[PDB]
């Protein structure tokens, strides 16, 4: 009864130019009942950070231990992406990840300038060619954002939720806030975010309320869950930081290494529905992303979008 | 400060004042201290917003004496200081009207925003992060085409107005040098030097690319400086969450600049010196006009009343997600129909038509098969 392998790094499961790459079933299993978790963010949000601490990796590790590779000073002080492509990773608790290449991000844009509509048009279309991807072959999406409201983002995954092949599976979906301050934890205004995130996907049709409520993960103490008409699921992660004299600031919110290990814990503690209409196992689950993949580049609903713009 | 409605009815003190002009837009954040009027109030030198004091789209001015200059801020949805009635409204009082109701924010932004580069010298957006927002390369691709169509109209509703010349015939002062601005956010916290030469080397380049920036200075709907900053970054700082300021200092009780890179494109507009970006192998001649108060409200007064303006604007992202809608399920349609007591059989299709297509009008669609089945027997 040994063990199958052991992953210290993450692979890629997608070239940087769409691509299958079949480097991963030497770490996978004939098991079933698998979870999988994506992720969909902008270019510098903190989305390779997260995967990481909730893979392997905790905050006393150093970013240069991180599976997931972020973001080096050597590329934030002239504008970059780390990712590009998807990448994949497994746990000891058999649990599957998939980091991913920024959504409207302007660094791989203007790589494209230095090398068929134009490109402003082939990179919304990856986005929609990947986060359709994500829709079709994931149970939890988290959705990370560096602040709060950007309706571009809101008014792209419905794009999404209408642009898969196929009563119909539609992925559970987290929202995120990165790089919180003190403000966003009064909840005066957490109050405001349930409300405005509710009515801008009330008909969105994915699975983004009645779960992950961080409410009752002891975030807040004293506030009772009739407090919010309507508790979407939704986290909030912060930025990394003779007695009397001693003492600290008021931050004003949790440490960073409490909530991490809140979200690490609902997350590990999700749901695994069922995918396709045949349980799967982690071997299945691999050729059936190939089949979609292969599905998703030459399609038809969008080949019609593109000729749309 | 006041709003522009209530301006421009209306001066004798100022009437003659060689001044210019500064439009503000952009995203926000949900926040206290917006990241506009703090911009105000930091260059002014003064409080000029005080701290704690149908539509969701407005704009209000402000008017510098001691340095000449007059300010707009157009407030629109993507804020979220009016974002927020419009979801609260919406929770009080379906998957369609919704849509004509986002939609039509949308739209009234839009016009709301090419009403400030027809009258506008300088105008700089802000977005909370770096890494602008691609988005913006179809929002100025879209809008020329909006421009061209309505031009024509703005013309003759600034016919009999003492501008000048070439204002009559292109309905701008000059054509507008934008800026940006970018919150750090808590990044990196020199360092910013290389960043601010980096997003300059992007913006051209994508704009560039898209044919929005092209060596005609006329032509362009905005410019971009070849010499100058054209960038500035805010860095962080404790004046933001104010209640955060005294826990610090009660914790001690009990134990470029902003104005400067503003001021440099300001002092050639004051100075009549103007704007002349065009070095696209070739240079050409940009026109020019540096108005005062009561010449300045007498275009834009006539020019903010304008049946004529939703000609062009109901037929130039919401409106390619109808296409991608109607299309989608208007083409199931016939499959469904044509593949199909009969309340069992007629649902029987209907399964089908939700694997078929949908979008965000398919629920009115759907009528036509139903009638379509209920009128067959
Ligand atoms: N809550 C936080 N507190 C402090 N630093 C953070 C936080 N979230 C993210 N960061 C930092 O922000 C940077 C973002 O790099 P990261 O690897 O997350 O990029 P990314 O989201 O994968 O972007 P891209 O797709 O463009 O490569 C890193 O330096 C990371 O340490
Ligand atoms: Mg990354």
């Amino acid at each position: 009864l040994l063990p199958p392998e052991r992953m210290k790094h993450s692979i890629k499961l997608v070239d940087d130019q769409m691509n299958w790459c079949d480097s991963a079933i030497e770490y996978l299993l004939d098991q079933t009942d698998v979870l999988v978790v994506g992720v969909l963010g902008l270019q510098g949000t903190g989305k390779s950070m997260v995967m990481s601490l909730l893979s392997a990796n905790t905050p006393e590790e150093d970013q240069r231990t991180y599976v997931f590779r972020a973001q080096s000073a050597e590329m934030k002080e002239r504008g970059g992406n780390q990712t590009s492509g998807i990448d994949f990773f497994i746990t000891q608790e058999r649990i599957v990840f998939l980091d991913t290449q920024p959504i409207l991000s302007p660094s791989i844009l203007d790589h494209l300038i230095n090398n068929y509509n134009l490109p402003h048009t082939y990179v919304e279309m990856q986005s929609l060619q990947i986060a359709a991807f994500l829709f079709t072959v994931c149970h939890v999406v988290i959705v990370v954002q560096d602040w709060f409201t950007d309706l571009s983002l809101y008014r792209f995954l419905q794009t999404a939720e209408m642009v898969k092949p196929s009563t119909e599976y539609y992925p559970h979906l987290v929202f995120l806030q990165n790089k919180a301050r003190r403000e966003d934890f009064c909840p005066r205004k957490l109050r405001q975010m349930h409300l405005m995130i509710d009515q801008l996907m009330a008909h969105s049709h994915l699975r983004y309320k009645g779960t992950l409520s961080m409410l009752q993960c002891n975030v807040f103490p004293g506030l009772p869950p009739d407090f919010l008409d309507s508790e979407v699921n939704l986290f909030l992660v912060p930025f990394m930081d003779p007695l009397f004299s001693l003492l600290p600031g008021y931050r004003g919110h949790p440490s960073f290494q409490s909530l991490v290990s809140k979200l690490r814990s609902q997350v590990m503690s999700m749901a695994r529905p069922q995918l396709s209409h045949t349980i799967l196992t982690e071997k299945n689950w691999f050729h059936y992303a190939a089949r979609i993949w292969d599905g998703v580049r030459k399609s038809s609903a969008l080949a019609e979008y593109s000729r749309l713009l | 400060p006041v709003s522009l409605r209530d301006l421009l009815m209306g001066e004798p003190p100022w009437r003659e004042d060689e001044i210019c002009v500064v439009g503000i837009f952009g995203k926000t954040a949900l926040r206290l201290n917006s990241e506009k009027f703090s911009l105000v109030n930091t260059v002014c030198d003064r409080q000029v917003f005080p701290l704690f004091r149908q539509d969701y789209s407005l704009l209000q001015a402000y008017y510098s004496q001691e340095s000449k200059v007059l300010y707009l801020l157009l407030t629109s949805i993507c804020d979220n200081s009016q974002l927020l009635r419009a979801c609260r409204a919406l929770q009080s009082g379906p998957h369609a009207e919704a849509h004509e109701f986002w939609k039509h924010q949308e739209k009234l932004q839009c016009l709301s925003l090419l009403y400030l580069f027809s009258v506008c010298h300088i105008l700089l957006l802000v977005h909370p992060t770096c890494s602008f927002d691609i988005t913006y390369d179809r929002v100025f691709r879209a809008l020329d085409g909006l421009r061209q169509k309505v031009l024509p109209l703005l013309k003759t509703a600034i016919k009999d107005c003492p501008v000048g010349k070439d204002w009559k015939l292109n309905c701008r002062p000059c054509p507008p040098r934008l800026l940006f601005l970018f919150q750090l956010n808590g990044a990196l916290k020199s360092p910013k030097r290389r960043l601010q030469h980096a997003l300059e080397d992007q913006i051209y380049r994508i704009f560039r690319k898209s044919r929005v920036l092209t060596n005609q200075s006329i032509n362009c709907l905005f410019t971009v400086p070849a010499n100058q900053a054209f960038v500035y970054i805010v860095p962080g700082s404790q004046e933001e969450d104010p209640v955060g300021m005294l826990l610090d200092q009660l914790r001690s009780h009990c134990t470029f600049t902003l104005r400067e890179f503003l001021w440099q494109h300001v002092e050639l507009v004051l100075s009549k010196k103007g704007f002349d970006d065009s070095v696209g192998r070739n240079p050409q001649p940009s026109h020019f006009e540096l108005p005062t108060y009561q010449k300045w409200i007498s275009a834009a007064s006539k020019l903010y009343e304008v049946s004529k303006i939703l000609s062009s604007i109901k037929v130039l992202f919401l409106d390619i997600d109808t296409k991608f809608s109607e299309n989608r399920c208007q083409k199931a349609l016939p499959m469904a129909h044509s593949a199909y007591v009969h309340k069992n059989q007629l649902a029987q299709a209907l399964r089908v038509y939700s694997q078929h297509a949908r979008g965000p009008a398919f629920h009115k669609y759907a009528m036509q098969l139903h009638e379509d089945c209920y009128k067959f027997w």
